[PDB]
């Protein structure tokens, strides 16, 4: 059983999670204010036609 | 904190009613290529003509490149630059039509700017303005809502309509940290503050320190979107767990082929937009050198494209003479371009500048790298620079001053830029070296 | 409405001014001379709207730079409106998702379109009173919306979920609103105030709507399930047959009872001077179908090798397509002709040029091509908005020309000194000695 | 050999790491040789180093055999680690779903060295044993034990709930986070390894921390923009990382990942590391692929590139004229030019030595001798496996001695290629033309 | 109940410590250079000293190039890893061929490694029940189960987590499982006897009660290279989710190995082989027909031999005075360019004699289990010492097909000459196509 | 002993028209352990080989022609055709 645990502490990757969301952040939260026309995606434009 | 072979080229040389000097602006000589370019970015900046295009025709180390930089810089953020070569067009995953399309949409630009009213403060109480029920039955009907609020310096109470109760109800207030909602749109919008940060001893609670200003203010927003930005947001579909958006998702979504409809309704929105005031459209400058390998097809294409409406200018470049155009060898035309192409586009030349000139790109680059060479070797410097090339010496000057660094010294003496030209060969003696050597070397 | 744009070169023309009778004014609606060009342009016009034709091939030929595109998009502009057109290019034939095959299947489907016709109904007034009974966190709830006019008072009702439709946004006690029964859409024609007035007439009026679709949407439609997708992402490639047989059949009983009305439009295809012979076999299958839109043609070159073949048929065209095709050549221009083009497109751009500056456009269209004058026009206007009047002199002019470059004059300056740029064995030189 | 690493043709050689004097050495880390062609390296390399100058360019030439794959690597293996090295050869840019020019734009931004730093907060040892006093968490404190401070923490709406999140038994090491975050196990305690005796993969056993609780850790990554690139492709692009289904990456996503690094690098959070670029026999190339270099290699981050070919008066790939090199003008212009010398004596036996000294491999002198003779006659590769097949003839021979009797039995059965060549010629009868032309027929 | 095809008859090089041969040994006869030479390449091979080393051998078709192979391939045992594949099979469509020549190589080499671990297994009792300690509802974290076997009884229990792989398994108090402490979930032997025949059909197994103590140990050796691991990483294994049950329905295709991968793969193992698990052996690589690969290959190998890791491969091509496949005037001995020659040596496989031929096919006779005369053995020589053996070779069934027709166990003249007639060869349709009005 | 190998053989048409990456699949297959007998065929006599840029008799290299067995057909007279056709004939009951 020291054996199994010394197997199973080390499953490390190679790129952490947190590498990821630091990767995956907003700085400029946000822009062009009116926009919900500008583009009125096809999941909504089905429905309008 | 980074060069290569530039950082020294700013600008034209330009001046109001378009004159060129003789050394200014980092470019040397070439009054007539820059007076020309400088007319170009004025005509720009008139939009006034549609897909208009110029080439160019020199040698190596004219200023192609580096007049196509300085357009460029003079452009700015207002005015996208997109620089490109034809061998970039060579697209295995969609087809030659759909890329210059995309190009086409990239190179136009729309500003959007708007302003919106912001309440802020910290709601410093919420309570109902009563009146008698007075339609079916009775009790309760508040009139309206009142609620203080207190910037830095602004303390403020909104009078607002019932209503917006149930943003209280949906936002969940609480007391007192985030306040977000206008005197018409109405509804607030919660994003607690840093003054009872310390209440807990770990949470996963929101803090903020107190609102600066007064309570009413205003924000202005510039932004500069390409119309392919939204034609690939109408296009790509994202979303959750409908079938069509995750489906995308998982499949991984290629350049799919956008069908002309929502390019039309996108244009139509996006005029009736601009019209309105609220918007403005503004053109971007495509760029494409080394256009010699072109094919017959994407020449064709070019001619056809070259009326379009919307249709902004490109500016295209090559160095090539007598010789067989690329795609097919049908066509033996000079600069590698048919005479359909050449007798209907504007044709500007170029030409290597004097020994003076050229002297002076040495040392201007000679001081950008921070090494320097004194007289009794940059006159021979100049001189094998004129015998050799300027790629040649500019490139070969780094060598010779990291010796000498090396060589515990800072200037360049005959000593060490004679054994560096003694190492060191270039296209001639390659050529010597390939019809000499007996070695398969 | 007005589409965006810039001053095009075909911003200058629109129409091609014709009479009852075709005849051709020297210089009308834009166009100038063609005179036989706009007749047969005239003829194919009356031709098309006749409506009694289909599948009909049509070709021109000429020399570089002579209006043929010019007097094709006044004939796609003279077509009206209400009317669906489409049109292609030279290097659009190819495609990944579609096979060639199917690509041109598609032009020719898209330019043929139907119009169905139906009733529609409509609620209209304003908004003037409103009572919704609604529990708070409940499931079951009543409305009484006022939706009035100045002539009457009406407090109209709501069903089972018409109170979340006409309570989607704000709905106040003063605004004009208008919604339809079938659906119970919601459409601002604007606020009362805080600014249109209080409407009078009736509050319920019936009117008819006509809704247009091309055969290639009906087809991609209604035969599969994603196909909606399609409609703009076009994740579609060559849809089955047989749903085309079944709405080929439906459009024809369609027309046969008289639901709909059809609207044939035309398809467009120009530069087909290069393409592949297995093209234009397709071409000469689909010219005879049953629905065949109007096709015209365009070349620039003469005795030529069409693309997957190897004998220069004359007009880059195999003579089966040749014979079956109606040939409208197009001469050179007049002086006269090319001064009054001059003329007409500085007044498009709208620049105040002298009397000086069309001399030498017509000198240098005599001399070389005119669209190198349609760029000198505008390099010569900046020179002298580089002086600030609003008038171009002959400094300006040849200053420009003796700045920029044409075809022949760079070709000498190269065939002089073919040593110094690149040349078809490869050698470059970049130092002056 | 840290990896399963066994041995290479050129393992002797690690580093063109030059002497602080720069003059090159007779003899140096096993090269003998290259005097102004490692003097010029190493100038390169210390310009490499230098981390400040784009856009510069090397050719290098001569007959192969003479360690120029060897000079790349050595030249890597003194720039040391941090900097990866862009191991591809000529025939790896024709590829299927990458086209040359963003395949090459890839290993550039591959090539491209990046640091990047970042900090966050922790709470260490959190042996807990929650006991309070049904649901609602009234009074709602929790017992916190680590090696220094053993207190009881107050919570709130999202901790009196969120201690009921990660239902546990509350007697083990816990991590929570000082600045809002949440909470994550790190594994149990040595007395849960015997409470059961055979763990689930989940549980693990793992010691309190030996000290206090607030941990403020900072972290250092480097990673190349273009892993970034793969990872924000899409809405979950991790899973692309390894897989290779790019996409042939639009310009864009290049343009704002270089405004975000030079945005980082003047607020400080980022600094660059040189790289470089090395493909071999550049002779077997597009011409495009020439023309786009010749453009591309004067950005503002372009990294040198490590020409070397060793072909001669040649055509161009893509194109039909004769040219320098196999090479254009263009290409051949805006670079400096490495060349190699024919082999002498003293260094080819001086190489075979050391050769068999990483084969751990005893030469005699007169195999020694007969060795650089064929070495010299012909090139040094075909002394270089005859000296493994006759220390594998020694070894069989009950020795570890080689001398002429293996070198001898190897020449006899290994034939040199003029020899070989010869016997092509004198033996064409049983040989095959280009139409099938073969005489099968014997008698 | 047997299949022979122009093999069965090798067995071995058949040499010795001293390098002696053989003359009629291991179904080979004669080639005493090759096979000396054959024999030092497999001594040098078997010491795993050495990586990258390449030979070329000249022989012409029938010489005995793929005989020396198969040879050489069974001189390393089986366990040996051995990817000899056709020169054709480079051009994919999927996926670039150099990188599968990279994928290849991956192949090659070999490992050993080994793994032990514990089970336990039907169930005797079962007694369910920690405390929440706070807010929560409870805290359920352990289970007695029992545990029946064979030769003894030990219940016990463990985390939770293997109780709610008892649900998993769906199994009864009845019910025989099989749980590697490892991981703590169940492998399902099936139901049980003891608690069986509740009814007098089942469509699920009854199975055999386990066998042995239930507290089972065990330890495992198996040998796996490396791209078997890049490729079950490369797809996911679990899931419970639509994405898992979507990406096993959907088909994988063919990619691009990463080279990242590569440094991954190669550090795990060392760290695997550093603490005793696995145990390293080179590989060997074979390709035939390699003169029609074109000089890309040619010349890309002439770097990729420099790999460390790259196993001893083996060159072979048959013809001459050949232009590699797509080159305008590289034209070379046997077809590869002389700047690849230059990185390794040339052997020369010869064809065979007439005493050697001769008992050729008297051993393909036996293989066979056919018996030949000394006449049509001589005959069928002789006109193979003219022409060719492979048609005596082919011609040796179908003579016995005849034999057996006529109700004899023996080749005649007869046989051998009516199946010259009813079989031509390719020296009879040298000079009778030319006739022939229809093509 | 629980399955049954069954060695069938394989039927293949216009060989000539094969080409050399297959020639080579085929060579090293019959030289394999496991091929089943091949019934392979060209009606082209002396045609050019597909795949490659010379042309053999079969349309065949001299390599995989000396490898393989040949059998050769040689066309029909009269009669047989005209008995064919009654055949034909009958069979249709006409
Ligand atoms: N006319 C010029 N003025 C200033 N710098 C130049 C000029 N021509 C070339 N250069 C230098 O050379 C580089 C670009 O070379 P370029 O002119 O594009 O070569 P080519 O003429 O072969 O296209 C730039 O970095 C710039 O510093
Ligand atoms: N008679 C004309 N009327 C109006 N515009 C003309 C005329 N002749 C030439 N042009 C202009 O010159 C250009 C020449 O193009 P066009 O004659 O349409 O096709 P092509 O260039 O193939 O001959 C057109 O864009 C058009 O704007
Ligand atoms: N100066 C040297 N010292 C030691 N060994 C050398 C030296 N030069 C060359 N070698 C040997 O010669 C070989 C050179 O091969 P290399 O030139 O890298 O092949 P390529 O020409 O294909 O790049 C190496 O394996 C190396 O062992
Ligand atoms: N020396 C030999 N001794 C016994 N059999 C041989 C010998 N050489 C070849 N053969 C047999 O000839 C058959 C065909 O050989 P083949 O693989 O065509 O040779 P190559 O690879 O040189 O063309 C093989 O099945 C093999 O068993
Ligand atoms: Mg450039
Ligand atoms: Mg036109
Ligand atoms: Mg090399
Ligand atoms: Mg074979």
């Amino acid at each position: 059983v020291n054996k199994l645990r010394c197997d199973r502490r080390p499953i490390f990757g190679k790129n952490l999670i947190d590498l990821l969301t630091k990767d995956r952040r907003v700085k400029y939260d946000k822009s062009s204010i009116i926009d919900n026309e500008l583009i009125k995606p096809l999941q909504t434009r089905v429905l309008d036609n | 904190t980074r060069t290569a072979a530039h950082t020294h080229i700013k600008g034209l040389g330009l001046d109001e009613s378009g004159v060129a000097k003789r050394v200014e602006g980092g470019f040397v000589g070439q009054i007539e290529a820059r007076e020309a370019c400088g007319v170009i970015v004025d005509l720009i900046k008139a939009k006034k003509m549609s897909g208009r295009a110029i080439l160019l025709a020199g040698g190596p180390s004219t200023g192609k490149t580096a007049l196509a930089l300085a357009i460029s810089q003079e452009l700015g953020p207002k005015v996208p630059f997109c620089p490109l070569v034809g061998s970039e067009l060579y697209s295995v995953e969609v087809k030659k039509t759909e890329t210059l399309m995309e190009n086409f949409r990239r190179a136009i630009g729309l500003r959007i700017k708007e302003t919106k009213e912001v309440y802020e403060g910290e709601v410093t109480e919420l309570t109902p303005e009563d009146a008698e029920n007075p339609l079916g039955g009775y009790g309760k009907t508040i009139s309206h809502v009142i609620v203080g609020l207190k910037s830095a310096k602004g303390t403020k109470t909104l009078r607002l309509d019932p209503t917006i109760y149930e943003s209280i109800q949906r936002e969940k207030v609480s007391i007192g940290d985030v306040i977000y909602i206008e005197a018409n749109t109405g509804a607030v919008k919660r994003v607690r503050s840093d003054a009872y940060a310390t209440e807990f001893d770990l949470e996963t609670e929101e803090y903020v320190p107190l609102p600066k200003g007064e309570v009413h203010k205003k924000k202005e927003i510039v932004q500069d979107v390409t119309l392919h930005d939204l034609d690939v947001a109408n296009a790509r579909p994202q979303g959750g767990q409908d079938v069509i958006s995750m489906m995308g998702q998982l499949l991984k979504p290629k350049k799919t082929e956008i069908t002309e409809k929502l390019r039309q309704e996108v244009n139509k929105v996006v005029a009736k937009y601009i019209d309105q005031g609220v918007a403005e459209l503004i053109p971007g400058v495509l760029f494409i050198d080394e256009v010699n390998m072109l094919d017959i097809e994407i020449f064709t294409y070019l001619n056809k494209a070259l009326e379009s409406n919307i249709a902004p200018v490109v500016v295209l470049a090559s160095n090539r003479g007598m010789t067989t155009v690329r795609g097919t060898e049908d066509v033996i035309s000079p600069h590698g371009v048919p005479p359909d192409l050449i007798d209907r586009l504007l044709i500007v030349r170029t030409l290597p500048y004097d020994k003076d000139e050229i002297r002076t790109i040495i040392e201007r680059r000679a001081t950008v790298e921070r090494l320097q060479v004194e007289s009794s070797a940059l006159d021979l410097l100049a001189t094998m620079g004129t015998e050799t090339s300027l790629r040649y010496a500019l490139q070969l000057l780094a060598p010779c001053g990291i010796l000498a660094q090396t060589s515990n010294r800072k200037e360049i003496v005959v000593n060490d830029v004679n054994e560096a030209k003694l190492l060191f060969l270039d296209a001639k003696r390659s050529t010597k070296i390939l019809e000499t050597s007996a070695n398969y070397l | 409405l007005k589409s965006l744009s810039l001053i095009a070169a075909h911003s200058h023309i629109t129409g091609l001014g014709l009479d009852e009778n075709l005849q051709p004014r020297p210089t009308s609606e834009g166009m100038v001379g063609q005179l036989q060009a706009r007749r047969a342009a005239g003829v194919i016009l009356k031709m098309v709207q006749n409506g009694t034709i289909a599948g009909r091939a049509v070709l021109v030929a000429g020399p570089p730079s002579t209006g043929k595109t010019a007097l094709a998009m006044g004939v796609s502009q003279s077509l009206g409106k209400d009317v669906p057109f489409t049109a292609i290019a030279g290097s659009e034939i190819f495609s990944l998702e579609l096979s060639k095959t199917e690509a041109l299947t598609q032009a020719f489907r898209k330019s043929i379109g139907i119009k169905i016709k139906e009733e529609t109904e409509l609620i209209e007034g304003e908004v003037v009173e409103i009572q919704i009974d609604r529990s708070i966190t409940g499931g079951h709830k009543q409305g009484k919306l006022t939706i009035k006019t100045t002539d009457m008072e009406t407090i109209y009702e709501l069903g089972n979920k018409m109170i979340d439709g006409l309570t989607k946004e704000k709905v106040l006690a003063g605004d004009v609103i208008s919604i339809d029964k079938a659906s119970g859409k919601i459409t601002k024609l604007g606020r009362s105030f805080a600014f249109v007035q209080c409407p009078e007439g009736e509050l319920q009026k019936r009117k008819t709507v006509v809704h247009t679709v091309s055969l290639h949407e009906i087809d991609v439609i209604n035969s599969r399930t994603q196909g909606f997708l399609a409609l703009f992402t076009g994740d579609t490639g060559e849809i089955r047959s047989e749903v085309r047989d079944q709405i080929n059949t439906k459009v024809a009983e369609w027309k046969e009872e008289g639901k709909a009305e059809i609207v044939p439009g035309v398809l467009f295809i120009d530069e087909v001077h290069m393409l592949d012979i297995e093209c234009f076999s397709f071409i000469n299958r689909a010219l005879e179908d049953e629905f065949a839109p109007i096709v015209m043609m365009a070349t620039n070159r003469g005795v030529s090798k069409t693309r997957g073949t190897n004998y220069k048929s004359p007009h880059g065209l195999p003579l089966d397509l040749l014979d079956r095709s109606i040939i409208i050549t197009t001469k050179s221009y007049n002086e006269q002709e090319i001064k009054t083009i001059l003329s007409i497109r500085a007044q498009e751009e709208e620049v105040e040029l002298s009397s000086d500056a069309l001399d030498l456009l017509t000198k240098t269209g005599v001399e070389t091509s005119l669209r190198y004058s349609s760029n000198l026009i505008s390099v010569a206007q900046q020179i002298a908005m580089k002086r600030k009047n609003n008038t171009v002199e002959v400094e300006d002019v040849k200053r420009a020309y003796l700045l920029f470059l044409d075809s022949a004059r760079s070709v000498k300056y190269v065939q002089e000194n073919e040593s110094q740029y690149i040349d078809d064995q490869g050698n470059v030189q970049i130092s002056i000695a």
